[PDB]
């Protein structure tokens, strides 16, 4: 509950301060004011198109590992077992294979870009 | 020159010391001049909880000793 | 003649390789450039402190525009227009008539400081050293209006300036 | 060590503005502390320093008056109160102060230097000098 | 009183945060052969306070081509976690003591992102979304090796138990035994954070603003007030994880001098790689990460498995 | 009255907050551009005195047009003006941006950015001298220190 | 034209600086056409008005006097200094550097400070003039230069300390904007454009 | 410069130059601003004979 506090107390106070700025303030909003920002000239598309991402391929190897980064958070309280050689043996299998995830996907021209 | 630079560094040091040093005494006060137990573990937990009832006040921090004994 | 940047190639032994390899593992060089910043934090900072602390300037500063006299109090202008004539930007405007005494005066001697390049002539050409560009640079104004200068305004600053204004002209006076 | 001759420094920096009260007073009006040479001080007040062991560019320094024409100058300060005589020691177009080398005395000179005056009510307002050219008739005053 | 606990954690940090933006102008001044502020207080003091007043006295815009709700949300979730991510820092005593503080703020770090990639797709600008991908980039980049060397270092700890981090490091610091992980360790903060060199959503050269070119007065204040706060709080990870401090349970004052003195000479340091490096580009940044930094962290992290089994030092887990 | 003195002190506080953090636009059309980054040079340093350069319209709070303004370019200096959140103020530096200065009989010249947008303070030069400039920014804070925003909402 | 950060096509438009130079000098004499050609690059102003002044000079079957020669070779060889210290410095801004560019500018004003006391303006004097230079150096100008060229290259290395052998910054530009040889020359490239892809043409030498 | 021998020394390291001998700040070696009249010298056509216009 005590997380559940300062949770709330914070978020309050940010929105507060959000508060305080829209309504402290004078405002004298016209069109051109809230117009989009294309540094002086107008937009000439949307900024909602499609962004082509270079990196895709990485970004899915990023969930990949990010599997591999949960399946690795218990290893602290692993080494606390009495069959440290399993242990070990199998804490190694992993980083291993994820290593050679890496190699792979790096050597087939998979972490580079477009 | 250089130390012109130390007072802003004094009052952004003073400001974060300021947390560190409230919570320690804000503990202190509130269990009875002691450090605020730590629970990592039922078993701490239940140890407070049998305080609680020992104290009579169910206040925790409060220790029954040799005293209350025969 | 020529000079070749670039164009040198590194040693393959054993210990340069392993000072290249710690400077890429150990980040020599970054840390290099970190010591040049720390050398610049503990030097002694250049800035000056303006207003109180005013930038070093010369005898030959071009600035606000001033119309000169003589020391009889006469002005110097004698309606030349030449001064008029080499105004790169056209700035000055300049109509003339006999005066009561018979002198060759100036009704009118208008500088637009807004059209102005502060080019110096006109001081240069100015044959009888009545138009000035004086030491003042901070003569900045909140309307437009208030930079298109008139001859009462150019005298005023002439006046209001002339002890700075001659003691200039004596020092860089022998150069021209 | 060099450090407490640092600190003691400092402390002849607090003596030498008149006090903790004067070493304040310089503080928050120009920023800078520094005790130098009081070379001279016009009629309107703006005291004039120098310090030659500074660096070129800090080595004379100007403290603004507190008042001058009418207008208080405790807070506001701005570079036109230099009056123009000490102008040209404090922008470093000449090495003698006009103490030292006073300026020509002319009649037409100004005696009062005045300070910028745009967004006042004595600001410039531009006008045309010559008289109308065209002279229009003006009809009789007789009904015929 | 637990309130009060809270409200004493938060309002000295956002003064802090105000003070350090003071300290940044004038460090990176004097690196420059400038003076910091100086003009606004003495020895510029109360800059920070006008530029507080300034900006939330300034007319707050929402883009016509904005989606608002995100647009408002994003700033309140970016202040409201970093204020949080202080909670479960031990100095010396946890606010909030949780058997898996690191956990808990590699999740809040995590969930921080979103604030930036949620304020530059609500924008609806080009400049504002392409900041938004570049962050999504930086944190594909930084994510794995930034767990992974927290689990190598955490191994000698033990547990995920911040306070215990002080026992761990009672008889020396843990940078003496994990400096190459040290070493990464403060380069992903410093990309987390989005400081330079990895100032990539941001910008300024590149990106006129990043994802925070469509915002102004409060809001900005608040993603401001969120950036500093975090620099602040990853370099008092920083301090705790591996320049350890002696803390004396009757006088904690002690330790909370240390650890305040390290942080604020890490984010010194902070303030001094901005100043010295250029900005790198963020195929690069993630090159660096993805091909330098994960093979060296997988390596160290099966160093850091073996070693106490080979040496007999596995930490307790209590 | 009591009101008064109220609304003159917190007037006092938003006008000090607004002049001492001025924030100008990275925006430099010309010759006049590179005065102001000596400005921003060691020597005169404006970020003492608050001044910060920021490249955003809407993070930024004053607008310098240093450089001849054409034609072509007006309507990007209104847009950016317009974005600019307020208050704002301008400040037109050189003779280029005041009246069009050399070029004010140019077919591809605005004779002053006063046509195209509202100005504050006039730095007259060309180029001005950085000192000028930082003269010409003074005077600005000076200006806004003496507005009276709320005591006038307070008199109406 | 982004496909996403990659650049398809690049498409300068530019005029939002013309200002109509050209045709207006035809309304100007000669002298009065000299200011226009500092103005046309801000950054190295003596240059541009020494060849304006060769070009007129030449027209005119007029030889300037030594000393102006070596006067205006000179203050070019300081223009240069500027120039480069200006492009050198903001291109490190700009791809993030932000510190020699104060470093230098402090440089950069003491030259000012030359052109201010040869001419009366920091930048964009008309020193240099068909027929030699309009007014003599004033006494002491030439020792002052000594001082201040007698530290630059300090400065400069420390510059170099700063930038040439830093990764990020070699990253940022070791093959960024490769130009052939042959394509420098068709499209028009000069300078050190040229000189970097390894032609050797400098027109102080081959044309002095 | 005013700093003190210890800041010399560690700026001096840090750099890995000697500052002190070289430093940016300008100090008394500037030229005196106030600077004896000068004495121009004429040119080559400043003669008194044969010096026709239409030879030059
Ligand atoms: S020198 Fe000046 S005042 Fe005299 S005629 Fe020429 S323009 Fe007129
Ligand atoms: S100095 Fe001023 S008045 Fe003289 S020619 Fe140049 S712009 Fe015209
Ligand atoms: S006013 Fe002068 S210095 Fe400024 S942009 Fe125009 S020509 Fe260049």
């Amino acid at each position: 509950m005590n997380i559940m506090l300062t949770l709330l107390t914070n978020v309050t106070l940010a929105s507060l301060l959000v508060l305080i700025a829209f309504w402290l303030p004078q405002l004298n909003a016209y069109s051109e004011k809230t117009s989009p920002y294309e540094c002086g000239f107008d937009p000439m598309g949307s900024a909602r198109l499609p962004f082509s991402m270079k990196f895709f391929l990485v970004a899915i190897t990023f969930l990949l590992f990010d599997l591999e980064i949960a399946l690795l958070l218990p290893l602290p309280w692993a080494s606390q077992t009495n069959n440290l050689k399993t242990m070990l043996t199998m804490a190694l299998f992993l980083l291993i294979l994820l290593a050679a995830s890496l190699a792979y996907e790096w050597t087939q021209k998979g972490l580079e870009w477009a | 020159m250089w130390f012109e630079i130390l007072p802003g560094i004094a009052v952004m040091a003073a400001c974060l010391f300021i947390p560190g040093m409230a919570t320690a005494h804000i503990h202190k006060f509130t269990n009875g001049g002691k450090e605020k137990r730590v629970a990592h573990f039922s078993y701490q937990w239940n140890l407070m909880e049998r305080d609680r009832c020992i104290s009579g006040v169910n206040r925790y921090h409060v220790t029954k000793g040799l005293e209350n004994i025969d | 003649t020529y000079k070749f940047v670039n164009m040198r190639e590194p040693s393959m032994d054993m210990k340069s390789v392993t000072d290249r390899a710690a400077q890429t593992l150990l980040w020599t060089e970054l840390v290099r450039g970190l010591g040049m910043t720390l050398s610049y934090l503990f030097r002694e900072p250049a800035t000056i402190n303006y207003p109180f602390e005013k930038g070093p300037l010369s005898p030959r500063f071009r600035g606000e525009h001033a119309l000169r006299r003589y020391p009889s109090g006469e002005e110097r202008c004698i309606a030349c227009k030449l001064c008029e004539a080499v105004c790169p930007a056209q700035a000055i405007t300049i109509e003339a008539e006999p005066r009561a005494d018979g002198s060759r005066r100036t009704t009118r001697y208008d500088i637009d400081m807004t059209k102005c390049i502060y080019c110096g002539f006109c001081q240069e050409a100015c044959p009888v050293d009545a138009i000035v560009e004086g030491p003042n640079f901070e003569f900045s104004t909140e309307t437009h209006e208030e930079l298109l200068y008139n001859k009462e305004k150019l005298l005023n600053n002439g006046d209001k300036w002339e002890a700075e204004i001659a003691a200039n002209i004596q020092a860089d006076y022998l150069y021209r | 060590m060099e450090l407490v001759q640092v600190l003691r420094r400092g402390l002849q920096q607090v003596s030498g503005h008149g006090g903790l009260r004067g070493y304040l007073r310089v503080l928050f009006r120009a920023n800078d502390v520094r005790v130098g040479t009081l070379v001279g001080e016009d009629k309107y007040g703006n005291k004039y320093y120098e310090d030659n062991k500074q660096f070129f560019g800090r080595h004379r320094w100007v403290i603004y008056t507190t008042e001058m024409n009418g207008r208080d100058t405790f807070w506001d300060v701005d570079g036109s109160m230099v009056p123009p005589e000490w102008h040209r020691w404090l922008h470093c177009m000449t090495d003698d102060p006009p103490t030292t080398k006073p300026p020509t005395a002319r009649k037409y000179i100004w005696t009062n230097h005045k300070f910028n005056v745009s967004g006042t009510p004595q600001q410039y307002v531009p006008y045309s000098t010559t008289r109308k050219k065209i002279q229009e008739w003006v009809p009789p005053s007789t009904p015929y | 009183m637990f309130m009060i606990n809270i409200l004493s954690l938060i309002i000295p940090i956002l003064l802090a945060v105000a003070f350090l933006t003071l300290v940044e102008r004038k460090v990176l001044g004097y690196m420059q052969l400038r003076k910091g502020p100086n003009v606004v207080g003495p020895y510029g003091l109360l800059q920070p306070i006008a530029d507080a007043l300034k900006l939330f006295t300034k007319e707050p815009l929402r883009p016509a081509t904005s989606s608002i709700s995100m647009f408002i949300i994003a700033p309140i979730l970016a202040l409201s976690l970093a204020l949080t991510m202080w909670v479960p820092l031990p100095m010396p005593y946890p606010l909030i003591n949780m058997n898996l503080g690191v956990l808990f703020m590699l999740a809040m770090s995590s969930l921080a992102v979103y604030s930036i990639l949620w304020s530059g797709w609500a924008s609806n600008s080009k400049y504002a979304l392409i900041g938004a991908l570049r962050a999504v980039a930086q944190t594909i980049s930084y994510e794995v090796t930034l767990a992974i060397i927290l689990l190598s270092v955490l191994l000698m700890n033990g547990s995920y138990t911040l306070s215990t981090l002080i026992t761990t490091q009672e008889h020396i610091w843990m940078i003496f035994t994990s400096w190459p992980l040290a070493m990464m360790w403060f380069i992903s903060t410093l990309a987390e954070t989005n400081r330079a060199p990895f100032d990539l959503t941001e910008g300024e050269s590149e990106l006129v603003s990043g994802f925070n070119v469509e915002y102004a007065a409060g809001p900005f204040a608040m993603f401001f007030m969120a950036e500093y706060a975090n620099i602040i709080m990853m370099n008092a990870f920083t301090a705790i994880l591996f320049l350890g401090a002696s803390h004396d349970p009757h006088t904690p004052e002690l330790y909370t001098i240390n650890f305040v003195l390290k942080t604020l000479a890490l984010t010194i340091t902070f303030l001094w790689i901005r100043a010295s490096y250029p900005r790198f580009r963020y195929d690069q940044l993630m090159h660096l990460l993805w091909k330098s930094f994960l093979p060296l962290t997988l390596a160290l992290c099966m160093w850091h498995i073996s070693l106490p089994i080979m040496t007999a030092s596995i930490p307790p887990q209590s | 009255s009591r009101g008064e003195y109220v609304v003159a002190k917190l007037d006092d506080l938003v006008n000090w907050a607004r002049r001492s953090s001025l924030w100008p636009m990275t925006f430099g059309l010309a010759c006049c551009a590179v005065e102001m980054m000596h400005m921003a040079a060691p020597r005169y340093d404006m970020d003492r005195f608050g001044v910060v350069f920021r490249a955003s319209p809407r993070q930024s709070d004053v607008m310098i047009v240093a450089g001849t303004l054409t034609n072509k370019m007006a309507p990007a200096l209104r847009k950016v003006y317009d974005q600019m959140p307020e208050p704002r103020y301008v400040v037109s530096m050189g003779s280029c941006a005041n009246g069009g200065g050399y070029y004010h009989y140019s077919y591809s010249v605005v004779r002053g950015c006063d046509r195209i947008v509202p100005v504050d303070i006039y730095v007259p030069g060309c180029p001005p001298t950085a000192e000028a400039l930082l003269y010409g920014i003074l005077q600005l804070q000076r200006k806004i220190k003496r507005e009276k925003r709320l005591r006038i909402w307070y008199r109406r | 034209e982004l496909s996403g950060e990659m650049v398809r096509k690049c498409d300068p438009h530019i005029g939002l600086l013309h200002r109509g130079t050209e045709k207006l000098i035809e309304y100007k004499t000669y002298l009065q056409a000299l200011p226009y050609f500092d103005r046309l690059d801000y950054v190295s102003m003596m240059c541009n008005e020494q060849a304006y002044s060769l070009a007129v000079e030449k027209l005119l079957n007029i030889q300037p006097p030594p000393r102006a020669q070596w006067i205006r070779v000179l203050f070019g060889e300081i223009t240069r200094l500027l120039n480069h210290i200006m492009a050198v410095t903001t291109h490190a801004l700009d791809i993030g550097a932000m510190t020699p560019f104060f470093w230098m500018f402090e440089e950069r004003e003491k030259m000012f400070e030359f052109y201010e006391r040869v001419s009366g303006a920091r930048m964009h004097a008309a020193y240099i003039r068909p027929g030699g230079v309009h007014q003599d150096l004033p006494l002491g100008l030439l020792d002052d230069i000594y001082e201040f060229s007698k530290n630059f290259s300090f400065r400069i290395d420390e510059l170099e300390e700063m930038l040439t052998n830093n990764r990020i910054w070699r990253n940022r530009t070791v093959d960024i904007g490769v130009v052939t040889a042959e394509d420098a020359l068709n499209y028009g490239f000069s300078g050190v454009m040229l000189r970097g892809s390894g032609i050797q043409w400098d027109l102080r030498k081959t044309q002095p | 410069a005013s700093a003190t021998r210890v800041i010399q020394l560690l700026r001096n390291w840090a750099s890995g130059r000697d500052l002190q001998a070289k430093l940016q700040l300008r100090y008394q070696e500037i030229s005196k601003r106030t600077q004896p009249p000068p004495k121009l010298p004429v040119g080559p056509s400043h003669k008194l004979s044969n010096n026709y216009y239409c030879t030059r």
